[PDB]
């Protein structure tokens, strides 16, 4: 229409809603070193997921926001980490690591009494634009009958990883919560997929069950109105 | 063009369609390949094919194509259906970019291990879907139209073309490397005859790429 | 510092808003932007596609599916109804969620313009008969008869062109409702098929727009 | 390449990272006296000193930054005190020493409460340029057979020292620990020097030790692949 | 004051930010910049300095470590292999992590572009002889021999020209070979040294770059 500023794809991909569910207790056994860290899973969201696979070849960035709360709800003065993790920069192993202090990987001092605030990351694809299928082997090495250490993560079509960590040399106090948002500001897509409609069976890959169901049975009969 | 005695009759009335209204790009040839033929019957559910891999084998430029790395031409890929005037049937020809390939993970425990080479070799004749209805991916059949197509009906025609130019997903690309596509061919309404009729309708895909490029390295 | 005090509510979050927040990575290059023969620009020319249409939903097995999207036809039925399509509402569930209009449509709320049709028909070269379309504007009761149906805006088949026959609905915002009967008896040579099938397609037209974003989703 | 910025000379130093670690514990041995010093020293961390020797000639600018947070992770309400010690000036010697209220000396009062404060130091060299090798003696005075209260702080390459005080008569009440960031705004090196690679013996002098080890060994012979 | 309230994340603190402070000396005058013949603008430019390159690693004595950086040929040997230089990897360990350029690549994450290098011969004035220079494209399998080898892109040696050998490498990105055979069989005069020692060197082309910066340290 004439005003369809809010029927473009770019209003069909503009909404920030839960993305991410990471949760820090003081004690217990989910996370007993003091610190988490969590994977970029677009297509773990059946409901953000079923959106993208509409178009084959697709470009898109992204911001990202924390909050921290406790069980109850209350702010208490402690402070919280967020730095982003290239393909290339390992991953941190323990609470008292040294990637923490790595100078080229980006980090952010925050108090979280401070309302919540928020970060965008770039286009960091090395590709031209995502590929959400890639067909062929999911390794880029020259090896197709081994378990290869790059397995699951290759370069082509990983897009980084968040770490959390409480700094501090004394012992936190609190209970932490911690929820994840994230919204994408450029979005643009060139060719259309047929759309994903039938029911999933695992988290990232399209392999499906032979318990066979329609999208629809509501209809009886032609005759029947 | 002819490999000793290869002459064979060709029509000369195909229905010209185009691809977007955009014919193919340079670097970013008379040779017809020809196939076995495919029958179709009252109880078959559709084929489909994997390209370049597969074609590797019945070109004669496909042929010395399997140590050709890159590529640069244009497809012009000609679908033959020959049947008589009382004949019944009706089929759908297509192609999925990017057509990734649904294994199927049955038994008691959902879970498999790396794909196995029997289900990655169907060899070069092809393979029969074995629920067509989501291509054996997962994909409902009901949405194929709006990538590129073709409706063949006995009523209307007996053959139709398709140009479709390279697209990859990088700029640079490689064919031997990279699955580019694949074509779809699957009834929609089963073919009926009378009794003592041919119960067999002969099908034949042809296409004429260009030319393919050798590359090569060292240490 | 400078003398001037925001009015309450500076630090409200709300998903809508238009800000831009300072990259994580002040100093990278994006990669250079390529020309791709694929482009989409909005959900309107998306909707401008046609797909099939489904008539039948009597058999639910998994190896019998492909005879739902298909209705049959016979020349025993006559001068009666063959196939009547349900309520046209393509949000709703019925006929139109198979296809990708409503599927689409299914991401908003309200939507407002005109519907088109085509058929398509499956039938022996040899054969010939007569076939009639039938809509009727909501509101009114349901159709009786071929003569009923013809008082209202009908398009009436040819088998003298093969899928020509083609519907356009001028308005649509309960429901309206289409339905297909026997103008005459089917005949078919000696020799030939004494059945065949029938499918139809469907698109959208280019005044046909979407006004709302609606969270809706259904499985996972 | 075309877009070049993420690989020039300021990017390729454009990084805030880990400098300086200083603690002041409620009670115990490290700082028995309420407060504590710290010397830039910028070849301590091997990560970033490792940088600066691929040139000889060079100049820079910093910015430097504050964090105060309990062992924990808690904010407290106290102050804490920064400031910049040219080499002319005296360093303080006593809790309530005269220093910390010379006008001369530029100092800061901030509340930790407050999300952390930055502040930036422009060039301080007398020199034209920074050296971090000089090829004579380590004094620049006349008398080269001495122990001169000048060795280790010459006027030519120091540039600069810090001091951390809590101002106030009335008792601390709270444990401090405190964490250190620097950045460089403006970098310019001029002649390159042969990369520093083999393994460091001293913190701040290149004398190195007799065991010697080779920076790869994984090829076995020019035959194995 | 002036009524605007910022959204929320004033107070992010992150290092990417382009962000200017206070001077804690608002007074001070800097020295004069002076004008020095070194001078530094990029890492593109430090890339296109030649630098040696190391080929054996057998010994690993603490006065063994020159015989490394070089490799021998010797006449007895004939009509084989005489060195196989690892795979063309810079960023890797192997041949390149020596030199300066994979050095530098090494605090970077990914490049692309174009690598040459050249050869430097140190016989004797009175010696002649015949030597092959090999390249292999990624993805094919190892060589065999000389005649295999010499398919592909392959540089022979001449030694009426003393150093005027060198190869270039359209395009890098597993990982490409290059190895050394012997086309033919090593003579020298009588009178002159048996045997003789070869260097090479190295280089990076104008259209070399990297992409993205690596928190990668080794020591200490």
């Amino acid at each position: 229409s004439h005003s369809t500023a809010e029927t473009t794809l770019d209003s069909f991909f503009s909404r920030a809603g839960l993305v991410g569910e990471i949760d820090l207790p003081l004690e217990g056994t989910t996370n007993p070193n003091g610190y988490a860290n969590w994977d970029i899973d677009i297509t773990g969201y059946a409901q953000m997921r079923r959106k993208v696979e509409l178009f084959t070849y697709m470009r898109f960035d992204a911001e990202f926001t924390f909050v921290a709360c406790t069980p109850t709800g209350q702010v208490v003065p402690q402070l919280l980490q967020y730095m982003f993790v290239p393909p290339g920069a390992p991953e941190p192993d323990s609470r008292e690591s040294l990637a923490w202090q790595t100078a080229t990987n980006p980090s952010v001092f925050v108090k979280l009494s401070d309302p919540p605030a928020q970060v965008s990351v770039p286009f960091m694809s090395p590709a031209s634009a995502y590929q959400w299928f890639y067909d062929g082997y999911p390794t880029f090495g020259e090896h197709k009958q081994e378990k290869d250490l790059e397995y699951g993560a290759c370069p082509n079509n990983m897009m980084g990883t968040f770490s959390v960590r409480t700094v501090g040399t004394s012992k936190s106090k609190y209970p932490l919560v911690i929820r994840i948002y994230m919204r994408m500001k450029h979005v643009r897509a060139w060719i259309p997929r047929p759309m994903r409609n039938q029911n999933y069976l695992f988290k990232a890959n399209p392999n499906y069950a032979g318990n066979f169901i329609k999208p629809t049975g509501a209809s009886r009969t032609a005759i029947t109105t | 063009l002819t490999i000793g005695n290869s002459t064979i009759t060709t029509q000369e009335a195909a229905n010209i369609i185009v691809g977007y209204g955009e014919w193919p790009s340079y670097c970013s040839v008379n040779r017809f390949y020809t196939l076995d033929t495919k029958l179709w019957e009252k109880s078959s559910k559709g084929w489909y094919w994997k390209f370049p891999d597969v074609l590797t084998e019945t070109g004669v430029f496909g042929q010395n194509a399997q140590f050709h790395y890159l590529y640069r031409s244009g497809f012009c890929i000609h679908v033959q259906c020959n049947a008589s005037k009382f004949h019944q049937g009706a089929l759908l020809v297509a192609v999925l970019p990017e057509y990734v390939i649904g294994t199927v993970a049955g038994g008691t425990g959902t879970e498999d291990s790396h794909p196995p080479y029997k289900q990655t070799q169907p060899g070069a004749d092809g393979f029969e879907l074995q629920h067509p209805y989501v291509l054996d991916a997962g994909i409902p059949i009901s949405q194929l139209t709006v990538c590129p197509h073709q409706w063949i009906n006995l009523r209307t025609n007996n053959c139709a073309t398709i140009i479709v130019p390279y697209i990859n997903a990088l700029p640079f690309d490689s064919a031997l490397n990279h699955c580019n596509f694949g074509l779809l061919v699957v009834p929609i309404s089963p073919l009926d005859y009378d009794q003592g009729a041919t119960p067999v309708i002969p099908i034949t895909i042809t296409l004429a790429p260009m030319c393919s490029e050798f590359a090569g390295l060292r240490q | 510092g400078f003398p001037t005090e925001l009015k309450p509510g500076t630090n409200q979050f709300l998903t809508t808003d238009d800000g831009v927040s300072a990259p994580i990575l002040p100093n990278f290059h994006p990669t250079p932007c390529i020309h791709i023969p694929g482009e989409v620009r909005n959900l309107l020319e998306l909707c401008q596609v046609e797909t099939i249409l489904e008539v039948n939903n009597v058999p639910t097995n998994a190896t019998s599916l492909m005879e739902r999207l298909r209705f049959p036809v016979s020349a025993q039925a006559g001068k009666g109804e063959l196939c009547a399509v349900f309520r046209a509402d393509p949000g709703r569930s019925g006929p139109w969620q198979s296809t990708l209009l409503g599927q689409l449509c299914g991401y908003y709320t309200q939507w407002s313009g005109s519907l088109e049709v085509t058929f398509m028909f499956t039938g022996s070269f040899m054969a010939t008969g007569k076939m009639l379309i039938a809509y009727t504007p909501p509101g009114g009761p349901l159709p009786k008869d071929r003569a009923t149906a013809m008082l209202g805006t009908h398009v009436i088949w040819d088998f003298g062109l093969q899928s020509s026959v083609t519907l356009v609905i001028p308005w649509i915002s309960t429901t309206g409702l289409v339905s297909i009967w026997y103008q005459t008896n089917y005949v078919v040579p000696i020799g030939a098929p004494n059945t065949a099938y029938i499918i139809a397609l469907a698109a959208a037209q280019k005044n046909f727009t979407m006004q709302l974003c609606k969270d809706a989703s259904d499985i996972l």
